[PDB]
Protein backbone atom coordinates (compact mmCIF):
# COMPACT_ATOMS: atom_id res chain seq x y z
CA UNK A 1 0.00 0.00 0.00
CA UNK A 2 2.88 2.45 0.83
CA UNK A 3 4.17 1.59 -2.98
CA UNK A 4 6.82 4.74 -3.45
CA UNK A 5 4.49 7.26 -2.12
CA UNK A 6 6.13 6.82 1.49
CA UNK A 7 9.40 6.03 -0.30
CA UNK A 8 10.46 9.63 -1.38
CA UNK A 9 9.44 10.15 1.84
CA UNK A 10 12.26 8.33 2.83
CA UNK A 11 14.84 9.57 0.24
CA UNK A 12 14.14 12.92 1.64
CA UNK A 13 14.69 12.26 4.98
CA UNK A 14 18.01 10.73 3.86
CA UNK A 15 19.20 13.08 1.79
CA UNK A 16 18.82 15.61 4.87
CA UNK A 17 21.37 13.63 6.87
CA UNK A 18 23.61 12.33 3.78
CA UNK A 19 23.55 14.93 0.64
CA UNK A 20 23.40 18.09 2.95
CA UNK A 21 26.35 17.02 4.80
CA UNK A 22 28.06 15.86 1.67
CA UNK A 23 28.03 19.55 0.65
CA UNK A 24 29.08 20.71 4.00
CA UNK A 25 32.23 17.77 4.41
CA UNK A 26 33.28 19.51 1.04
CA UNK A 27 32.85 22.94 2.43
CA UNK A 28 34.73 22.11 5.59
CA UNK A 29 37.35 20.38 3.21
CA UNK A 30 37.36 24.29 1.44
CA UNK A 31 37.88 25.78 5.09
CA UNK A 32 40.73 23.40 6.44
CA UNK A 33 42.25 23.83 3.02
CA UNK A 34 42.17 28.06 3.25
CA UNK A 35 43.21 27.68 6.65
CA UNK A 36 46.38 24.91 5.85
CA UNK A 37 46.69 27.50 2.98
CA UNK A 38 47.71 30.34 5.45
CA UNK A 39 49.96 28.09 7.39
CA UNK A 40 51.79 26.68 4.65
CA UNK A 41 52.19 30.34 3.61
CA UNK A 42 53.69 31.06 7.10
CA UNK A 43 55.56 27.88 7.96
CA UNK A 44 58.18 26.34 5.22
CA UNK A 45 58.66 29.58 3.20
CA UNK A 46 58.67 31.60 6.98
CA UNK A 47 61.46 29.59 8.36
CA UNK A 48 63.29 28.94 5.12
CA UNK A 49 63.00 32.95 4.90
CA UNK A 50 64.50 33.20 8.83
CA UNK A 51 67.01 31.03 7.32
CA UNK A 52 68.11 33.41 4.55
CA UNK A 53 67.60 36.62 7.16
CA UNK A 54 70.00 34.84 9.33
CA UNK A 55 72.50 34.61 6.70
CA UNK A 56 71.76 38.19 5.96
CA UNK B 1 11.78 0.65 -1.70
CA UNK B 2 13.18 -2.63 -3.12
CA UNK B 3 14.46 -1.15 -6.23
CA UNK B 4 13.14 2.72 -6.61
CA UNK B 5 14.59 3.63 -3.37
CA UNK B 6 17.33 1.87 -2.31
CA UNK B 7 18.88 2.37 -5.57
CA UNK B 8 18.63 6.06 -5.04
CA UNK B 9 20.18 5.81 -1.90
CA UNK B 10 23.21 4.27 -3.59
CA UNK B 11 23.15 6.84 -6.25
CA UNK B 12 22.94 9.60 -3.60
CA UNK B 13 25.92 8.85 -1.24
CA UNK B 14 27.76 7.88 -4.67
CA UNK B 15 27.35 11.20 -5.60
CA UNK B 16 28.85 12.98 -1.90
CA UNK B 17 31.54 10.06 -2.63
CA UNK B 18 32.66 11.85 -5.66
CA UNK B 19 32.11 15.85 -4.24
CA UNK B 20 34.37 14.84 -1.08
CA UNK B 21 36.73 13.12 -3.43
CA UNK B 22 36.98 16.44 -5.54
CA UNK B 23 37.03 18.65 -2.35
CA UNK B 24 40.31 16.14 -1.43
CA UNK B 25 41.81 16.61 -4.93
CA UNK B 26 41.15 20.92 -4.87
CA UNK B 27 42.82 20.76 -1.69
CA UNK B 28 46.03 19.05 -3.50
CA UNK B 29 45.65 22.06 -6.20
CA UNK B 30 45.26 24.75 -3.26
CA UNK B 31 48.21 23.59 -0.87
CA UNK B 32 50.16 23.64 -4.50
CA UNK B 33 49.23 27.14 -4.83
CA UNK B 34 50.02 28.02 -1.29
CA UNK B 35 53.05 26.68 -1.73
CA UNK B 36 53.73 28.98 -5.41
CA UNK B 37 52.52 31.81 -3.70
CA UNK B 38 54.84 31.39 -1.20
CA UNK B 39 58.08 30.70 -2.79
CA UNK B 40 56.84 33.76 -5.00
CA UNK B 41 56.77 36.28 -1.99
CA UNK B 42 60.07 35.23 -0.97
CA UNK B 43 61.85 35.09 -3.61
CA UNK B 44 61.11 38.79 -4.19
CA UNK B 45 61.80 39.45 -0.54
CA UNK B 46 65.47 37.61 -1.33
CA UNK B 47 65.57 39.75 -4.69
CA UNK B 48 65.44 43.15 -2.68
CA UNK B 49 67.30 41.90 -0.26
CA UNK B 50 70.15 41.33 -2.57
CA UNK B 51 69.75 44.80 -4.18
CA UNK B 52 69.58 46.53 -1.24
CA UNK B 53 72.84 44.85 -0.04
CA UNK B 54 74.42 45.50 -3.62
CA UNK B 55 73.87 49.14 -2.60
CA UNK B 56 75.19 48.48 0.98
CA UNK B 57 78.74 47.66 -0.67
CA UNK C 1 21.41 -24.32 13.59
CA UNK C 2 20.17 -22.51 9.98
CA UNK C 3 22.80 -24.13 8.02
CA UNK C 4 20.56 -25.67 5.96
CA UNK C 5 18.00 -22.76 5.18
CA UNK C 6 19.36 -19.34 4.93
CA UNK C 7 19.79 -18.64 0.99
CA UNK C 8 21.97 -15.82 -0.53
CA UNK C 9 19.17 -15.08 -2.78
CA UNK C 10 16.62 -13.30 -0.11
CA UNK C 11 19.90 -12.86 2.51
CA UNK C 12 20.84 -9.51 1.37
CA UNK C 13 24.50 -9.03 1.81
CA UNK C 14 27.48 -6.44 -0.35
CA UNK C 15 24.63 -3.55 0.56
CA UNK C 16 25.35 -1.16 3.44
CA UNK C 17 21.31 -0.17 3.11
CA UNK C 18 19.21 -3.22 3.15
CA UNK C 19 19.22 -6.13 5.33
CA UNK C 20 17.06 -9.57 5.70
CA UNK C 21 15.50 -10.27 9.06
CA UNK C 22 15.24 -14.30 9.03
CA UNK C 23 12.24 -13.54 11.08
CA UNK C 24 10.17 -16.84 12.33
CA UNK C 25 6.54 -17.12 12.07
CA UNK C 26 4.05 -20.06 13.57
CA UNK C 27 2.35 -21.62 10.18
CA UNK C 28 -0.98 -20.69 11.78
CA UNK C 29 -0.01 -16.91 12.06
CA UNK C 30 1.61 -17.79 8.55
CA UNK C 31 -0.48 -15.07 6.40
CA UNK C 32 -0.70 -12.68 9.56
CA UNK C 33 2.84 -11.80 10.44
CA UNK C 34 3.68 -11.46 7.14
CA UNK C 35 1.30 -8.68 6.36
CA UNK C 36 1.58 -7.01 9.42
CA UNK C 37 5.42 -6.59 8.87
CA UNK C 38 4.74 -4.05 6.21
CA UNK C 39 4.05 -1.20 8.64
CA UNK C 40 6.33 -2.18 11.46
CA UNK C 41 8.74 0.71 10.82
CA UNK C 42 9.80 3.37 7.88
CA UNK C 43 12.74 2.75 5.29
CA UNK C 44 10.59 -0.42 4.80
CA UNK C 45 9.97 -2.45 1.58
CA UNK C 46 6.19 -3.34 1.88
CA UNK C 47 5.29 -7.24 2.72
CA UNK C 48 8.54 -8.33 1.41
CA UNK C 49 8.00 -11.16 4.29
CA UNK C 50 8.68 -14.56 1.93
CA UNK C 51 8.87 -18.27 2.88
CA UNK C 52 12.31 -19.73 3.38
CA UNK C 53 11.65 -22.84 4.74
CA UNK C 54 8.77 -24.76 6.60
CA UNK C 55 8.93 -26.30 9.59
CA UNK C 56 6.29 -28.44 11.85
CA UNK C 57 4.97 -25.33 14.15
CA UNK C 58 6.70 -22.58 12.39
CA UNK C 59 8.80 -21.57 9.30
CA UNK C 60 12.23 -18.73 8.83
CA UNK C 61 11.38 -16.05 6.84
CA UNK C 62 13.50 -13.31 5.31
CA UNK C 63 11.93 -9.58 5.11
CA UNK C 64 13.86 -7.22 2.94
CA UNK C 65 14.63 -3.33 4.71
CA UNK C 66 16.79 -0.38 5.60
CA UNK C 67 19.98 -1.10 8.57
CA UNK C 68 18.05 1.16 10.84
CA UNK C 69 15.08 0.24 9.90
CA UNK C 70 15.75 -3.36 11.73
CA UNK C 71 16.00 -1.21 15.19
CA UNK C 72 12.36 -0.22 14.86
CA UNK C 73 10.95 -3.06 13.23
CA UNK C 74 12.40 -5.16 15.94
CA UNK C 75 10.63 -2.72 18.57
CA UNK C 76 6.99 -2.72 17.28
CA UNK C 77 8.07 -6.51 16.54
CA UNK C 78 8.42 -7.27 19.62
CA UNK C 79 5.44 -5.41 21.24
CA UNK C 80 3.35 -7.77 19.18
CA UNK C 81 4.65 -10.84 20.32
CA UNK C 82 6.60 -11.30 17.05
CA UNK C 83 10.25 -13.67 16.61
CA UNK C 84 12.96 -11.70 14.97
CA UNK C 85 16.06 -13.82 14.68
CA UNK C 86 19.14 -12.23 12.93
CA UNK C 87 20.58 -15.39 11.73
CA UNK C 88 24.63 -13.71 10.19
CA UNK C 89 25.47 -15.60 6.85
CA UNK C 90 28.78 -16.58 6.25
CA UNK C 91 29.00 -19.85 3.80
CA UNK C 92 32.93 -21.14 5.06
CA UNK C 93 31.98 -22.34 8.60
CA UNK C 94 28.85 -24.11 7.07
CA UNK C 95 31.30 -26.07 4.86
CA UNK C 96 33.59 -26.00 7.86
CA UNK C 97 31.13 -28.13 10.03
CA UNK C 98 29.66 -30.26 7.14
CA UNK C 99 33.35 -31.12 6.61
CA UNK C 100 34.05 -31.66 10.50
CA UNK C 101 30.88 -34.20 11.29
CA UNK C 102 32.41 -35.96 8.08
CA UNK C 103 35.75 -36.16 9.46
CA UNK C 104 34.25 -37.31 12.66
CA UNK C 105 32.49 -39.76 10.97
CA UNK C 106 35.54 -41.54 9.25
CA UNK C 107 37.27 -41.25 12.41
CA UNK C 108 34.75 -42.87 14.10
CA UNK C 109 35.04 -45.72 11.88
Amino acid sequence: ALSDADVQKQIKHMMAFIEQEANEKAEEIDAKAEEEFNIEKGRLVQTQRLKIMEYY
Amino acid sequence: SQTQGIQQLLQAEKRAAEKVADARKRKARRLKQAKEEAQMEVEQYRREREQEFQSKQ
Amino acid sequence: SLAEIVKKDDFVLDSEYLVTLLVVVPKLNHNDWIKQYETLAEMVVPRSSNVLSEDQDSYLCNVTLFRKAVDDFRHKARENKFIVRDFQYNEEEMKADKEEMTRLSTDKK
